[PDB]
């Protein structure tokens, strides 16, 4: 945010004035989440009689 | 009669988490021949798991 002002008079008355506002906002988010869950097997049941 | 048994159980879990997070704020005002008005503000979060 910025601002300016000025002022000056002189009676020979005279006016003078200066005013300004200046304001400026900035947001900025972000996220990323990954889940993973991985399983892998066999049974390879043999049997001889 | 014989037997021939085996177990080989395995278990493994790991974790991490980090939160950063900064936050700065600024401001100047000057008021005498001319009146003058500065805000500055910054903020930062940062979060990994
Ligand atoms: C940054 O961190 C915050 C804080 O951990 C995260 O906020 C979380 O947002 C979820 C979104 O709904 C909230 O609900 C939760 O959702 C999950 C499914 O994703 C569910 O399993 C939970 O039971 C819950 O309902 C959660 O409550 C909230 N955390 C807290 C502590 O309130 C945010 O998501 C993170 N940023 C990103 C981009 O992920």
């Amino acid at each position: 945010k910025s601002g300016f002002s000025f002022g000056f008079k002189i009676p020979g008355i005279f006016e003078l004035g200066i005013s300004s506002q200046s304001d400026r906002g900035k947001h900025y988010i972000r996220r990323t989440k990954r889940f993973s869950h991985t399983k892998s097997v066999f049974l390879h049941a043999r049997s001889d009689l | 009669y014989r037997v021939l048994f085996y177990v080989d159980s395995e278990k493994l879990k790991q974790n991490d988490f980090n939160s950063v997070e900064e936050k700065k704020c600024k401001s100047s005002g000057w008021h005498f021949v001319v009146k003058f008005s500065s805000h500055g503000c910054k903020e930062l979060e940062n979060a990994l798991k």
